[PDB]
């Protein structure tokens, strides 16, 4: 049946007018993009310019429309007019998505009733937690980490931009295969406010080769360079003028085998007679790893998997320095990983607090809202035009409107 | 494929329950249907006939067929 269509295209399953914004949470729904304030109208969604400044409903579904008694004014044009909203939309992986497998679900210690509480929401989110993700999470962090997502945070600046935010990521999603995502990213080129695209394919790219010779299944320079260039011709026939584009560099993995190899595994907190290098062979023998390149023993093939994904980092930038587009400016940053350690110690924490404990690969939700929290100081400085001003209205719009509806 | 990481996975938490909980695996195995919200059609029937009585999870995999072997992989040391 067309389910599998909407999995594979990455759009959502409940969407009636075929929008790709869900009045249902999973399955690609609002977990994932705003929700749709009207599933039965196209013309309806997150993002849209407002027609006639929503003097007679709410068509960009950031809950303002109406007009002010006093002086028949809409309320949008008073609070939004001259703001400058804009999206936040992530093109990511795994990691931009959040995947999670919740060690509560494998440790025998707590298997209490609420320990499997919220499994039949992530089985539908594939395993992933957008609402919860650095970049587009808007549900409250229950991890005692008061840090915001970098939607929260445009929310919070302009609260005109409340509910544009789409995560357009793929657990498997590589510059390989990235044209699929950009089929089922939403953006009306003329009727729609720009947006800021955050490219952050941070390993896919050098993590393939499960079955074969790890480096010789990576992308080359060559390959990717094509591929992104590819991505941003059609990024650029989609994306209202005025537009960003950030380019995210590569992780750096080999953190990975040396803060963990030697860590006991939670299916081993208990015996005590497993870790990740168990994982990781276990991983390896079964080719099923996540990444052959960073997850083994070897320590030259851990060397050469860094060199090709700091050579396809430097690819990228040589791309965000030497290419122009007309309806975005594009930008590169490097990964942040250094910077986050530093301040996670500050905070008491360890290295190893900042991977997801279960498949030791993907780092965790507190490591997420650091690499949010880098970026979003980091483009204020150098380019401050991506993120935009302070909305003034915020209060008053607050004191009109309430949640805009909520999330 | 992933049924042997699966079934290592799934096998191991019934392993390590019924050493937490001090009994058998045919215990911890209905336990742990209780914990899903009405796999009890197979555990407590078809899991029977099959499990508890034959005794790591990484043996019963193999042993139970979802480990296929034609390099042997092991969770944990053998
Ligand atoms: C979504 O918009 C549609 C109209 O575009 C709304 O449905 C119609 O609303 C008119 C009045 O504006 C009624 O006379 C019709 O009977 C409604 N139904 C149809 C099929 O046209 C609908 O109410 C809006 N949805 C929400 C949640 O506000
Ligand atoms: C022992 C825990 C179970 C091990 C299975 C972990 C599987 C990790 C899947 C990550 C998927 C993406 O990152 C890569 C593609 O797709
Ligand atoms: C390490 O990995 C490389 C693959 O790039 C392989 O050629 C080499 O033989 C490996 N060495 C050991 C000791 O496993
Ligand atoms: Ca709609
Ligand atoms: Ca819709
Ligand atoms: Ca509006």
């Amino acid at each position: 049946q067309k389910i599998k269509l909407a999995i594979k295209n990455s759009v959502p399953i409940k969407d009636v007018d075929s929008d790709k914004y869900s009045i249902f949470p999973t399955l690609r729904g609002y977990h994932w993009r705003g929700r749709d304030c009207n599933d039965s109208d196209k013309t309806v969604y997150p993002g849209r310019r407002p027609d006639n400044w929503d003097a007679h409903r709410d068509s960009n579904c950031n809950g303002i429309w109406g007009v002010d008694p006093k002086d028949g004014i809409p309320y949008e044009k008073k609070f939004c007019e001259g703001s400058q909203p804009r999206g936040i939309i992530l093109l990511g992986d795994a990691a931009g998505a959040h995947f999670h497998i919740p060690p509560e679900w494998l440790t025998v210690s707590q298997m209490s009733v609420n320990s499997f509480l919220n499994l039949p929401t992530a089985v539908t989110n594939e395993l992933d937690w957008p609402q919860l993700s650095g970049t587009t999470g808007f549900l409250d962090s229950a991890s005692k980490i008061k840090e915001n997502s970098i939607y929260l945070r445009l929310r919070k600046r302009n609260r005109c931009n409340h509910r544009d935010y789409q995560n357009i990521s793929k657990n498997g999603a590589s510059s390989r295969n990235v044209k699929s995502l950009i089929e089922s990213l939403s953006r009306n080129q003329l009727l729609d406010h720009p947006a800021i695209v955050i490219y952050a394919m941070i390993g896919n790219d050098v993590c393939n080769g499960r079955k074969t010779d790890p480096v010789s299944a990576m992308t080359t320079p060559e390959q990717l360079y094509a591929n992104v260039l590819k991505m941003l011709e059609a990024l650029n026939s989609h994306l209202p003028t005025g537009s960003h584009v950030i380019l995210y560099g590569l992780a750096h993995g080999a953190f990975l085998w040396d803060t963990l190899h030697s860590r006991y595994h939670p299916l081993g907190q208990l015996n005590k007679d497993v870790t990740y290098t168990q994982l990781y062979s276990f991983l390896g023998c079964l080719q099923v790893s996540p990444c052959p390149g960073w997850m083994s023993a070897n320590e030259t093939l851990r060397a050469l998997t860094s060199e090709r994904a700091q050579q396809l980092s430097e690819t990228l930038r040589k791309i965000a320095a030497s290419k122009k587009f007309t309806n975005f400016n594009l930008f590169y940053l490097d990964f942040a990983f250094q910077e986050v350690v530093e301040e996670w110690q500050k905070m008491g924490g360890q290295p190893w607090e900042l991977i997801e404990a279960v498949d030791g690969f993907h780092p965790n939700e507190v490591a997420l809202l650091l690499f949010a929290d880098q970026l979003w100081e980091k483009v204020q400085r150098q380019w401050p035009d991506v993120l935009g001003k302070e909305n003034p209205f915020n209060p008053q719009i607050e004191e009109v409107f309430g949640d805009q509806g909520g999330h | 494929h992933y049924t042997c990481v699966g079934c290592v996975l799934v096998v191991s938490v019934i392993e390590q329950l019924a050493q937490v909980h001090n009994s058998t695996v045919q215990a911890s195995m209905e336990r742990l249907c209780s914990y899903l919200p009405a796999c009890y059609m197979m555990v407590h029937v078809f899991g029977a006939d099959i499990i508890k009585l034959f005794d790591n999870a990484d043996v019963v995999c193999h042993t139970l067929e979802f480990c296929k072997q034609e390099p042997l992989c092991h969770l944990y040391p053998l």
